[PDB]
C-alpha cells in the first residue's frame, strides 16, 4: 500500500 | 530496554531497502523481515537487522497502528529530522 509492494502481509520500503 | 536508535536517509528514489511484517491488524509486533544488500538499511550505523522489532518511527509510538499506517509513517518524509528516518528498534 502507499505505493509500496505488499504481499503476504509484508511491505517493501 | 536494549533499544537501538538508527537514522538513515533514503536512496535517491526514496527507498530504504527493508521490509516489514506485523502491525495491530496482524496482531503481531512490527518486525523487520528483510534487509536488502547495499541499501540504506544495510549500510546504516549500526545495520538494521531482520528480526528487529520497531518500537518508534520518527519518535512516534506505533503499537496501536495498523501495518499500512506504519508504512505511511515510514514514507512521511516531513516527519524526518534532517532528512533521516529515525527508527528505535529492539534487536531479536
Amino acid at each position: 500500500s502507499w505505493e509500496s509492494h505488499k504481499s503476504g502481509g509484508e511491505t517493501r520500503l | 530496554d536494549n533499544l537501538v536508535l538508527i537514522r538513515m536517509k533514503p536512496d535517491e528514489n526514496g527507498r530504504f531497502g527493508f521490509n516489514v511484517k506485523g502491525g495491530y491488524d496482524q496482531k503481531m509486533p512490527v518486525i523487520v523481515s528483510r534487509v536488502a544488500p547495499g541499501t540504506p538499511a544495510d549500510l546504516c550505523v549500526p545495520r538494521l537487522n531482520e528480526g528487529d522489532q520497531v518500537v518508534l518511527i520518527n519518535g512516534r509510538d506505533i503499537a496501536e497502528h495498523t501495518h499500512d499506517q506504519v508504512v505511511l509513517f515510514i514514507k512521511a518524509s516531513c516527519e524526518r529530522h534532517s532528512g533521516e528516518l529515525m527508527l528505535l528498534v529492539r534487536p531479536n
